[PDB]
């Protein structure tokens, strides 16, 4: 549903 | 954060105003 | 957020939202109070009838932003919790007295044209602020509709919503529900006499309620979205978390831990 953030996050 | 909160950057600091914001302010 | 409308870009630049890791999604609203601290509600992150006791990593503290699914480049920005601070006399339990809980952040935030923090009332604004009949504004990226009946449709809004709400006077609010009521919450929403509608709902939860200085056109957060029965439903109310009481708490364990 979400759009992925950086893995770094 | 205090001293300067609830001054929004895009209203309050432009003397411009969002769509709903009288009808706030006319309630009172 | 039911019967509201979508917000302008920047109009509120203290929401913030409670984005869990895994599985990756929203939990809840939030509010900027400073640079290094959030304001949600104690149940956000606490509550055992549904299983909840979410620890300082389990999550994502998301600002700046107006999508609600979007990962909005370079304008939202995504901060981690360093330690949780909830009310010690909250009561999930019963009425969900003292639903209040701050959050800090491991580091400050910087702040920009879409993210500011908001002011916390004081006992002067808040005597001549707080009245029936007074509106105030409600935002967050809630179900769009109480989750419930033959709803056919999306029911969840794809830019953050918003709406403007009357307080309603202590009596009318005490009397409209069968639960417990505290001073350290209140209740907004249209009379049955006005025929209007709008409300917060599921996922709109310790989202700020603003309310706008006549005296220093300066934004205060006077509540924080607690509870309900239903959404939007006739005859009955949302109740907020009463922040300007909840204050003296407040102050203890900001200038004592940060
Ligand atoms: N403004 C609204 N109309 N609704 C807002 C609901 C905010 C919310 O999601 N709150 C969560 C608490 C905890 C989880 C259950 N709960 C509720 O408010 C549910 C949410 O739909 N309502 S409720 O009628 O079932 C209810 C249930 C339990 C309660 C326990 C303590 C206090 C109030 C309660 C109210």
């Amino acid at each position: 549903d979400f759009e992925e953030i950086p893995e770094e996050y | 954060g205090e001293a300067d909160c609830g001054l929004r950057p895009l209203f309050e600091k432009k003397s411009l105003e969002d769509k709903t914001e009288r009808e706030l302010l006319e309630s009172y | 957020i039911v019967e509201g409308s979508d917000a302008e870009i920047g109009m509120s630049p203290w929401q913030v939202m409670l984005f869990r890791k895994s599985p990756q999604e929203l939990l809840c609203g939030a509010s900027l109070i400073s640079d290094r601290w959030v304001l949600t509600a104690a149940h956000c992150l606490l509550y055992p009838p549904w299983d909840k006791n979410f620890t300082e990593n389990d999550l994502l503290v998301r600002i700046g932003k107006h999508s609600r699914t979007r990962y909005e480049r370079n304008i939202e920005k995504i901060s981690m919790l360093e330690k949780i601070y909830i009310h010690p006399r909250y009561n999930w339990r019963e009425n969900l007295d003292r639903d209040i809980a701050l959050m800090k952040l491991k580091k400050p935030v910087a702040f920009s044209d879409y993210i500011h923090p908001v002011c916390l009332p004081d006992r002067e604004t808040a005597a001549s602020l707080l009245q029936a009949g007074y509106k105030g504004r409600v935002t967050g990226w809630g179900n769009l509709k109480e989750t419930w009946t033959a709803n056919v449709g999306k029911g969840q809004p794809s830019v953050l919503q918003v709406v403007n709400l009357p307080i309603v006077e202590r009596p009318v609010c005490k009397d409209s529900t069968r639960i417990r009521i505290t001073d350290n919450m209140f209740c907004a929403g249209y009379k049955p006499d006005e025929g209007k509608r709008g409300d917060a709902c599921e996922g709109d939860s310790g989202g700020p309620f603003v309310m706008k200085s006549p005296f220093n056109n300066r934004w205060y957060q006077m509540g924080i979205v607690s509870w309900g029965e239903g959404c939007d439903r006739d005859g009955k109310y949302g109740f907020y978390t009463h922040v300007f009481r909840l204050k003296k708490w407040i102050q203890k364990v900001i200038d004592q831990f940060g």
